[PDB]
Order: C-alpha cells, then structure tokens, then sequence
RNA sequence: GUGGCCUAUCGAUCCUUUAGUCCCUCGGAAUUUGAGGCUAGAGGUGCCAGAAAAGUUACCACAGGGAUAACUGGCUUGUGG
RNA sequence: CCCUGAAAAUGGAUGGCGCUCAAGCGUGUUACCUAUACUCUACCGUCAGGGUUGAUAUGAUGCCCUGACGAGUAGGCAGGC
RNA sequence: AAAUAUGUAAGAAGUCCUUGUUACUUAAUUGAACGUGGACAUUUGAAUGAAGAGCUUUUAGUGGGCCAUUUUUGGUAAGCAGAACUGGCGAUGCGGGAUGAACCGAACGUAGAGUUAAGGUGCCGGAAUACACGCUCAUCAGACACCACAAAAGGUGUUAGU
RNA sequence: GAAUACUGCCAGCUGGGACUGAGGACUGCGACGUAAGUCAAGGAUGCUGGCAUAAUGGUUAUAUGCCGCCCGUCUUGAAACACGGACCAAGGAGUCUAACGUCUAUGCGAGUGUUUGGGUGUAAAACCCAUACGCGUAAUGAAAGUGAACGUAGGUUGGGGCCUCGCAAGAGGUGCACAAUCGACCGAUCCUGAUGUCUUCGGAUGGAUUUGAGUAAGAGCAUAGCUGUUGGGACCCGAAAGA
C-alpha cells in the first residue's frame, strides 16, 4: 500500500436541516409608491422612461405600462428598488388588472441544450396592451403637458443634486 | 490587554491517566472511570485516582497491616482493598478470615490469605461485589519510608542522610560533624 | 469585645433574635432636614491679596 | 536511544540549551573536587559536612572475615524453619520435642530481640545472642545453645 | 447559542419580566405626576437671591 | 470601599448609577459566575438556580438587590461577573482622559454623570 | 553574679602540644616502654572562610579586551577665551 | 506678547511647503480621523470544568457540551516533520 | 514633630461553666500547662477578592545591566560616577512624539464590523482653510511634554492692571 | 397665569446604511391565541436573474498606494564608521563509556540479580542451572563493644474513604497514607551503682536543656528511558609553552 488506511472513516449520511424560524410577510412598499404614480425607470433596457405605476405584484414586482402611444413601455414588471417615484399621478381607478400575475409573465423553460450558442410578441399581450393603456391614455389627455411629459426620458443636468431634488 | 491575577494555560497538576502501558490497567480505568462518572460514591473516584498513581506512590501493603486494620472495632468483615501490591509478612502468626481486593498479590501473600481461609480477588470483582465501595476499607503504603526519601531536605542541622556512596569511618564524619574538628552540622 | 458579643448573645437568645453581632464599616449618612432658623447662611467670598509686610 | 534526546530538540538553536551570555566552556571552577575549601565551600560544608579531616584510629591490614556476623531478629527466627513443618511445632509447643534451629548454618552470627515470637519452645543455636533475645526465648520456654 | 438582547428582541425581553406587558399597556413610562402648589419659603427665596 | 475608590482614582471614573443605567446594563452585558465560568443570564431560570437560596429568583430581583442595596448585595455582585463595556459611543468629550473629570479629565468621581458615560460605553 | 554598663577588641582542616577519661587499640597470645585513638584547650593563618613565593624585558610571545588607557568625535565648561 | 541683550565654522531645516483678524500665542465649545487597545461574531490552538456503555458507538488518550485565555530573548517541557 | 512607609489583632486551634493530671508552683484543695464532660446558624464575630488551596522533588539559564518620575551622595558640571522606591527597556512588536531601546497610548493567535486611546484635522496626510473671545508684526517672529537650550538687564512697541 | 430652554426617563413609535448567517431531526424558555394552531421564541430563509467558463478564483510577472536599513554575534545599547560573511556544492560540532542523583515504565517482592561459569543448541542467538557473591532485610560508636514492644507497636490534634442513624443538611463510630506534637525502645556521651565476687571484676536498676545518616506490622533488588553529575579528547576548532 502507498497510503494505510484511514482508520476512522467519516459517515456518509447527510444530517436534515434544523427547523428554520423564519416566515414570509409581505412586503412593506414606501409611502410615495401608490399605483398611479409615475416612476422614473433607474435601470434596464428602459432607463430613465417615464411610466405608471399600476399594481403590486405577488413577487414583490411592480407592474407597470408608460404607454406605447406615449413612450414606447410595454406591460412590464419592475423592481421597486430601481424606481423612482415622482409627484404626480393619474387617476387609475379605471383600469381593469388583477388578471396580470407571475404566470402572465412566465418566460420560458430554459435547458441545458436549447441555447443561442452561436447567435415574436404574443397576441395576447399586444391586445392586454392595448386594452389596458387606451384608458391610461384617456386619464393622461386629461391634464396638460402630461402625455409629453411622460413622452420625454429623464437625465441628470450639471449641477443637479438629487438629493435635493423634489420628485 | 488583560492584568492577569494567575498563570495562563496551567494544567491542573495530576495525572488523567495511567502513564503505564499494561493493556488490563487501562480497562481497570475504563471500568472506573465508567463508575465514578455514573455513581456517586467518593470511594469510585478515590480509586480511579489511585490507579493513576506512579510505583513509588503506590507503595507495598503487608498482610500484618491489613490484619492492623482489621483489628479496628467494626472492621472485622469489611472488604480490604489495597490499589496496589499486597506482600507477605512472616512477622505475624495468626490470621483472620478476610477478603482483599488487589492489583496484585505476592506469592507468599496470596497463599497466606488463602490458607487462612480467606480469599483474594481482583479489582474488577470488587467492581461487581460492591459497586460502590460498600462495606470497603482502603489501604495505602507507607510512603515516606522510602530510601529516596532520607536524602530530602539535606542541609546544616536539618537531621537528614547525606546522599554518600561508601560508609563507615572517614566518610563523612569529620570537620562539620564534630565539635573537635571544626564545627558540628 | 468577645466577652460583650457573648453578653449580647445571650439577651438575644431571650428576645431581639439576630442581634448583628459584626462590626460594620461606617454608612453613608441618612437624609436629614437643616433648619435655617436662627441659622440664615452667611454669604462668604474669596479675599483679595494682600502683602502683610 | 539518541532520537529521544534534547540534543535532537536543540538543532537549530545556536546556544544548544548552555545560553548565549555563559557560553558553554572547558571547566570553568575546575575538575574533580577542586576548590573544595575554597570557591566550593558552601555546597561541600552544606551537603557534605564532615567531609575534610581524620577521625578514629588506623587499623593497618584489616580482614574483613574477623567481622563477619550477620544479625538476625526474632521476629525472621521461625523463618528459618521450612514451611512444610513449621505448622506442625506452633501447633503441639512441647518442652520434650522442640524444634532445633541452627542460625550458624542459616548464615548468621548473632540473634537479636525485635521479638515476639510464638509462645513456643525452640532450641536456638547461635554463636552470639543479645541479652534481650536469649530471655526472650527463655520466656517462650526455649534454650540458647551456644556454638563455635 | 447566541445572546439576543432584551431592549430589543421585544419576545427575549418579555421571557424575562413578564411585567414588561402590563408596563407597556398602562403606560408607566409616561406617569402623569399629581398637581402640588407648594410654595418655597421667602428666606429660601431671599437667601438663593443674595449677592 | 471608599479609600480603595480614593486609592484608584487615577485609573477609573466612577459616579453612582441609577436605575435605568443598572437595568440596561444588565439586560444588555449581564453575565452570571456559575461554577467558574462566564454564562449568559438570558433566562430567570439561571439565577434562580444560582442565587434562589438569597430570595432572588429573577433578573428583576438581581437588579433590585443592586440598586437598593441589600443584605445579599455581596452575592448578587459577586454573582455577576465583571461588566465588559466598549468604548464610549460619541467619544469621551474630552481632549485627554487621565486628568480628573473635575479639571476638564474623565477619571475620578462624576457622580452623576456617570450615567450618560456608562450609556455611550454599554 | 556564667567577666568588663551596652554597642568593636579576633581564627578552619593537617600537624604539634597540654588537660580529662585511666577509658579504647597496636588485629597469634601476654607484661612493660613506645605509638595511635575519644572529649576539651593552646601554638596561626591581619589577603583576617585561612597558598609556602623577588625582580626585569627598549629582544619579546600568546589568549583576549573598546568590560580598560594613549587621537578624533559626543556630553560638560571647572580652567582657557 | 513683541523687540534689544543673542557670535562659528559644507547649504538646511516649527519634519517640509508655507502660514500674519494664522496654518502663531492663551482660552472655550463641538464635529471629525485612526492602533495588534475596548465591544460583538467566526475560525485555530491551549487550559479548565463536564456529558456519553441494561441491543447503543470503529467498541472512549473517541465523540461531544460549556467557559476563559493566546507578547516573548536566555531557558525548560510537549506534539510533530 | 508630620505625610508616605511599617508590626500585630479582628475568634471554633474560640469563649464560658464544672472538675481531672503533675515529680513544676503556692502558706494553702494557690496557680501554670494540658484536658474529661456541658452550652453556643439567620452574622462562627469588619470590607473586598480568591484566579482551586496546601506540599514536595529535581534541574535549566542568569549572577556585565541600563533608562524614566520622585528621594538622594561626590563633583562646577556631564549622555559623569554612586545609592532608595516604583515602573520600564533588556526580552517587545503595535498607534503617536518626523526621526530615536527606555517618553505618551496601548502590550500582540487568524479575520470581519463598530468605538476609541495618545496624537491630530491648510497641503504633504486620513480628519472642520470649524465656531468663539482676545494678544502679537519681528530689516535674527512664533509654532507642543521628555527634546534637542538661554540669562542678568533694558524698550513713550503695544495690551491689560495697581 | 402660562410657555420654552436645559437636564433626565419611557419594558414610546418609526425611516435610511453597513458587517455577520456560526449550528443542522426533536427536546428549552416564552409570546399571540376560546381552542386547533401560529410566531421575529435555544444561530437564514424565501423568491428571482445571468453564466456555466478562465467569468469567479489560484499562481506568476509587472504597475500603482503605503510601508520595509544586512544577516549572524558579543553587548545596557547594532543598519552601524564593531567583528565574520564574493558565490555554490559536499563534509561540518553535546557523543560513547565507568560510577552515580531525582523521576518514570516493567518483573518479582523480604527478597532480588540466569549470561563468572556450567548444561544445551537449528551455534556469538534462543533455552536451562548449582554453589557463591552484590545490594536489601539493623543501627550505633574512634574503638573494645552493645544492639531496637510498658502498652491493642502508645497518647493528643487533624485526616480521605468506610460504617450507623438521617426526608436532607448533618450527627456519632472507625479512621490507612500524611502532617504537627508528647512519650516508649536501640547505640554513643554523662551520671547512679543492687545480688554477687579470682577484691576487682561484674553492671542489675534508675536518670538526662546531651547525641545518631536508628526502632516503632519491612521495601528492596534488577532492567530500561529522559534529564542532571564526575572522570575521560568529552560540543567542535584554537595558544604562547613543556618533554
Ligand atoms: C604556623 C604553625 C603551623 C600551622 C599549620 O599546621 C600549617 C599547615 C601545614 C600544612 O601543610 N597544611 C595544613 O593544613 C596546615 C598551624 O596550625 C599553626 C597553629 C602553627
């Protein structure tokens, strides 16, 4: 023999986990973040877009929608530390939204071998679309400069401090 | 940064264990340890100490000092027990009826015990006997009667053998012994 | 003092059991009330320098 | 066996275990008992007193064979009495049939009194016997039979 | 297997103290003190007023 | 007591502590001296078992034995091992600490100022 | 009253000598000389816990020492300026 | 407080730059910075105190629980390569 | 005649009652010493602490020391020589005094977080070109303990005061 | 008649930030609950995304910020304008022995040690053994000599353990080792000096501020080991000399 042996060997069953105390509560959004609240997108492929807030999801996900006809945000979930939340608000008591959830934006299932390794929207989310935000247009021409206001992109200017900004 | 008031790290000062090697000595303290952790009688642990100790402090237990002791008023049935050597004494011609427990037991002494009737036995079955020292009397050695031990402390006037190779007169009874030469101690 | 704890024992075992017979180191003093009748303070202030010579 | 040695333990320390400032030297008080008056005086008077000087008288060509007396004490006197018989004469102590024990051939010279012995007869031959073991045996009911 | 602190960890520090409860519901932190209308006397007032 | 504060004074700041301060000290670094060693109070049921034979059977009972001095303060003390605070949270308001807290230090008797110091240190 | 009113006024081993015990030993017996022992003093070591001890080296040697002198430097500044 | 008293040898030292309602001197009040120190946590080792054998564990100088400690020449001891 | 420093005591190996031993002692059945019996938990005779207490054997290195505050001797003095107590360095890194054996702070397993010590916060350089009341202008300003020096003596410079 | 400052208290509420997540069935203390149960109550879980490889990470080179004087040595003090060291390889210094101390392990144990020698052998091995001898079992004295129980091998104080009673402290009895103490015994020293008698021998009995490396129900012998001691070349290297 190169090596004798050792002799004590370590088991080889593996212990159960110890009861863990440690519930799941809800979560406790900031006082600013009321649906139909204009967010101000801090991250992503959407930064600095002006959209609206419209429901909290069960992920503790924000569901949002800036309008195609406004900016070009579709149906989305955001994540409500990468948001700011701003001043003004529209009037979302007439829009219809508990039918959106996590499984309305399920992906995919994604294996080991169904991949891009070297290099189409649903109907049903072009037609929740545009159902949802006809109405969302109808509140926004309802005060003026809101449509252009939620149209235009939000950037830092020179000599702007945000912590002293007012949103 | 600590004042500290004592030693750090001092180990306690007394053996954990046998420092011999002897396989059946180790069960011995397997055996006792297993009995003073699990009863409560003093008389388990004051035996697994004293089959820790070393030769020297385990000095020989002679047949005529267990007969002293069982001599004692109410002693006469109690179970001896020596953690150590029991030896033979021709001094002493008569012999009660008595049980000793042992490590070990001389020839002569097992066979003088046993001739009186009695009966010798080891440690382990007084483990089973008397679980926890019931009825038992402890027996230890004379320690300071060894050679070593006369040679302690030597200094002016301190009464003690001078460590001397050869005896006799010119050894060592000279200037430092007696007022005519010199001084004395 | 042994002879008076012994004394003090004694009486003790007739009544007044626990009669504290150890010394001990002297209290912080109780609360007391200070009159200022017939005793109104005095106002005192330090003293300016003088050469005596 | 020299792996068990501090001499392993030392092999990398420079001073070897004899200190940097004493600098472990060839005799550095002498060999042997040099300077025991002198510079050895304290240990030699503390652990050795009455070490220096005469006492007594010579005694030119010694023999020890002259001296030859081993002692043996009462209490060793049956010892020497074989086990397959001593049973037999502590029982039965008759005056008319007593055990002979010869300590010459034993290998002593003189018995001594640490005493008691059996209260029983014996007849002990000995070359010498203190004052206290012959009334010893007397008071036991033996004889001391002095012997060359 | 790890010392939490009573001051918080309000279930700790009601395992210890079962008043804690009745402290907290009747308020004794916040004890409103009686009304008195004693009046120091003159001398007090002339001798703290001197100099 | 008071000539040993006297004979240390360089070396502690000291005051007389109140209630409050007692209590948070010995909810927050209370540790009891059982069998030699350093335990963690954290239960009524160690200090009964440790100091019930002297009528304290809480945590509430040690802190009242301390702060009314009573007939079993040695051992309600003497129970609770040494107070390990931390450095003072805001500082120690002073520039150097090894003068007396009266001329502008912070060792000696504060009397009562020892609170707010034992707070910052707890 | 167990020397000097108190605090200083003094000395091992070996050797010699004296007193004491009339004692022990001279070993094949014995007697008498002689010698050696045991107890207690003295004869002396002042380098005073106690070797028996003259110089010189500019012909020199060795082990070492910055534990230590003969320059500079450093501290000091009496003296000097 | 400032100035005179106030002279040494390579060019030179509030540490340097520089500083004048100081970035100087005296004094007060705060905020702030950072040690291998203090507090809490993890891990290593050491020491101490403990638990663990009527079908339950490599069958015990093993496993495990709890607390506290840790600077080091000369030197001592121990466990290892 | 201090201050500081220093001896002892603060009990069970104790106290009390009674009467036992002796060849000592007493005029004495007086004592002395040691005892037999009997009575003494809230505190068994002040405080605080106690890290286990007590005991033994054996052996290493060392037996050049030096520095600081205070006391102190010789010397004009010395980074001189010699004592006392304590704390240090030697044997010790770490933060601060730019630098430095000894000063200040603090003593050290390997890391994380927080807070500080001494010292600092114009820039070097982490941290207020903080706040407040005054003083000073130097044709050699001054700028932190140990510590890297300054005096006698002078100035209708300027500022307070008797 | 009030406010407010300052100081202090709350087992008042609440927002932001950082570091940490040790353990691994259950057991505990609690809280909310009418209960079932739940919980922030004896240490982190839940949900989601990207990547699945040099991406993280390791190693290495370099750069940057800050720090970092050359080791060994003697020394109070070394980076020293103190000494040794240009570099590398190989060699290079507490050993063995005789006799011992303490401690420890082992065998046997009032004994212990076979190995000088003899017997035997598978032949420097292993195995077996008589008589002696060494140490120990007796000390003390210069020596001639003498030579260890008044007693339950003593009394007293303490003493682990054990025994008896005891819900439980505790109280009694017995108390080995060990410690202190007062005694007894043996030898030396000094003294006392009976019966008896080769009339100078013998030395009973009793005593003591004396003395011993003693007795008082043995503890030793042998082997081995670390450390320490002495003699030896003696940890290694080194004189000027002497014959
Ligand atoms: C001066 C004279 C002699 C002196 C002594 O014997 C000298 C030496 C002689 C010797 O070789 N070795 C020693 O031990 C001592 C002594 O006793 C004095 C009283 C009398």
């Amino acid at each position: 023999s190169a090596q004798k042996a050792p002799k004590w060997y370590p088991s080889e069953d593996v212990a159960a986990l110890k009861k863990t105390r440690k519930a799941a509560r809800p979560q406790k959004l900031r006082a600013s973040l009321v649906p139909g609240t204009v967010l101000i997108l801090l991250a992503g492929r959407f930064r600095g877009k002006r959209v609206v807030y419209l429901k909290h999801l069960e992920d503790n996900t924000l569901l949002i929608s800036g309008p195609f006809k406004v900016n070009g945000v579709p149906l989305r979930r955001v994540n409500a530390r990468y948001v700011i939340a701003t001043s003004t608000k529209v009037s979302v008591e007439g829009v219809n939204v508990e039918k959106f959830n996590v499984e309305y934006f399920a992906k995919e299932k994604l294996t080991k071998k169904e991949k891009k390794e070297a290099k189409e929207i649903k109907a049903e989310r072009v037609e929740d679309q545009k159902v949802v935000d006809k109405a969302l247009i109808a509140e926004i021409k309802k005060t003026p400069l809101l449509k252009q206001y939620l149209s235009a992109s939000f950037s830092l200017k020179n000599g702007d401090k945000p912590h002293m900004l007012k949103f | 940064g600590i004042d500290h008031t004592s030693k750090q790290h001092k180990r306690s000062g007394h053996r954990t264990a046998p420092k011999s090697d002897n396989v059946y000595l180790k069960l011995l303290v397997k055996l006792y340890t297993f009995l003073a952790r699990r009863t409560d009688a003093p008389f388990n642990k004051v035996v697994l100490k004293a089959l820790f100790l070393s030769k020297i402090n385990r000095p020989p237990v002679s047949v005529s000092r267990i007969a002293r002791a069982l001599k004692q008023e109410g002693a006469a049935n109690k179970t001896v027990v020596v953690v150590g050597t029991v030896t033979d004494d021709a001094r002493i011609f008569e012999f009660p009826k008595t049980t000793v427990a042992a490590l070990r037991f001389t020839a002569g002494a097992r066979a003088k015990i046993v001739k009186a009737g009695g009966e010798c036995i080891t440690l382990d079955q007084l483990a089973v006997r008397a679980p926890k020292g019931q009825n038992t009397l402890i027996l230890r050695g004379p320690r300071n009667s060894r050679e070593a031990v006369r040679h302690f402390g030597m200094g002016p006037h301190k009464g003690k053998a001078p460590r001397i190779l050869s005896t006799g007169r010119k050894f060592e009874r000279a200037r430092g012994r007696r007022r005519s030469k010199g001084f004395k101690v | 003092r042994v002879k008076a704890n012994a004394a003090k024992r004694a009486e003790a075992k007739a009544q007044g059991v626990a009669v504290q017979l150890k010394r001990q180191p002297a209290q912080p003093r109780e609360s007391r009330i200070v009159s200022t009748e017939g005793n109104v303070p005095q106002t005192l202030a330090p003293v300016p320098y003088e050469t005596f010579i | 066996p020299s792996r068990f040695t501090k001499t392993r333990k030392h092999r990398g320390h420079v001073s070897a275990g004899k200190g940097r400032i004493g600098k472990h030297r060839k005799h550095p008080g002498g060999r042997g008992m040099a300077g025991g008056q002198h510079h050895h005086r304290i240990n030699m008077d503390k652990y050795h007193p009455g070490y220096f000087g005469k006492v007594g008288m010579r005694y030119f060509h010694k023999q020890q064979a002259h001296f030859w007396k081993p002692v043996l004490n009462l209490d060793k006197l049956w010892t020497l009495i074989p086990e397959d018989k001593r049973d037999q004469y502590l029982k039965s102590a008759s005056k008319e049939t007593a055990p002979v024990i010869d300590t010459l051939a034993a290998g002593y010279g003189k018995i001594l009194g640490k005493g008691r012995i059996p209260n029983v007869p014996v007849i002990v031959k000995a070359r010498f016997v203190s004052k206290l073991a012959e009334e010893k045996i007397r008071a036991a009911g033996g004889v001391v039979e002095l012997i060359a | 297997v790890l010392k939490k602190n009573p001051l918080k960890n309000k279930q700790v520090l009601l395992r210890l103290n079962p008043y804690a409860k009745v402290f907290a519901a009747e308020k004794l932190g916040s004890k409103k003190a009686e009304k008195t209308g004693t009046k120091p006397a003159a001398v007090f007032t002339e001798t703290l007023k001197h100099d | 007591t008071l000539e040993l504060l006297k004979l240390i004074e360089p070396y502690v700041a000291y005051g007389y502590p109140s209630y409050s301060t007692i209590r948070q000290l010995v909810y927050k670094r209370g540790f009891g001296k059982i069998n030699k060693q350093r335990v963690p109070l954290s239960d009524n049921a160690i200090i009964e078992a440790n100091l019930g034979k002297y009528g304290i059977l809480s945590i509430d009972d040690l802190i009242h034995e301390i702060i009314t001095v009573g007939p079993h303060f040695k051992q309600a003390n003497n129970f609770l091992w040494p107070f390990k605070l931390s450095n003072p949270s805001g500082g120690w308001g002073v520039p150097r600490k090894f003068k007396h807290f009266i001329q502008g230090g912070s060792f000696g008797n504060r009397e009562e100022f020892i609170n707010k110091l034992v707070k910052s240190m707890n």
